[PDB]
């Protein structure tokens, strides 16, 4: 099964926070838009408050969320976006930890970009809690995909 | 009829790194797959000959 | 330590990730901290990091 709903509502968890974020990069017919399962999030009346949001897994099955990190191409876009010369991202679960930081570092261009993004991934069994805490260069989760438990390549068709 | 079968599969793919692992994938099938036509080839060329000579 | 025998040594320590900063101003008096292990191939340098967690 693969049930896909929503750990977080758009309208609601985000009253102090611009959701709308867009990007050339991932263009869509001419307008630019962003993925359907992230939530970028930027400053709003040039302040960036840490921002604590947490989820149980009510359900009975295995939850898959993907978060991501941004890593500005340089300072000055950082604290244009941001407002903050530093920052960190931190998860916590029953048995998972870690402290991203936005290493900010001049790259070469791929893909007419400067910056770049980390995805990670984690499974939550029933009954666990997650904990997001970041005080900047977060894209949140959106949707989730509560699956319960191969994989070929062809260029065959189907009948 | 003396072989059974089921459900596996035998795709595998990995990244650049960790290419030990790779490695021991590819030996692990071939010696497979060396046993099993080495074995297959035996069993008809001696039963060709067996059956022929009860006839 | 120096190991002055014949036989391995198999030796155990850990770090304490407080749970709020007020029991790291209060148990240490410090507001950062660093725990560092040095042998002959071993060596790394953990941080205790503070951060709220489930209970």
């Amino acid at each position: 099964s693969f049930e896909r709903f929503e750990i977080f509502p758009k309208e609601s968890s985000w009253p102090n926070h611009t959701v709308t974020g867009v990007s050339a990069s991932c263009s869509h017919n001419g307008k630019s838009s962003f993925y359907r399962n992230l939530l970028w999030l930027t400053g709003k009346n040039g302040l960036y408050p840490n921002l604590s949001k947490s989820y149980v897994n009510n359900k009975e099955k295995e939850v898959l969320v993907l978060w991501g990190v941004h890593h500005p191409p340089n300072i000055g876009n950082q604290r244009a976006l941001y407002h903050t010369e530093n920052a960190y991202v931190s998860v916590v679960s029953s048995h998972y930890s870690r402290r991203f930081t936005p290493e900010i570092a001049k790259r070469p261009k791929v893909r007419d970009q400067e910056g770049r993004i980390n995805y990670y991934w984690t499974l939550l069994e029933p009954g666990d809690t997650i904990i997001f805490e970041a005080n900047g260069n977060l894209i949140a989760p959106w949707y989730a995909f509560a699956l319960s438990r191969g994989i070929i390549t062809s260029n065959a068709p189907m009948d | 009829e003396k072989m059974n079968t089921q459900f596996t599969a035998v795709g595998k793919e990995f990244n650049k790194l960790e290419r030990r692992m790779e490695n021991l994938n590819k030996k692990v099938d071939d010696g497979f797959l060396d046993i099993w036509t080495y074995n297959a080839e035996l069993l008809v060329l001696l039963e060709n000959e067996r059956t022929l000579d009860f006839h």
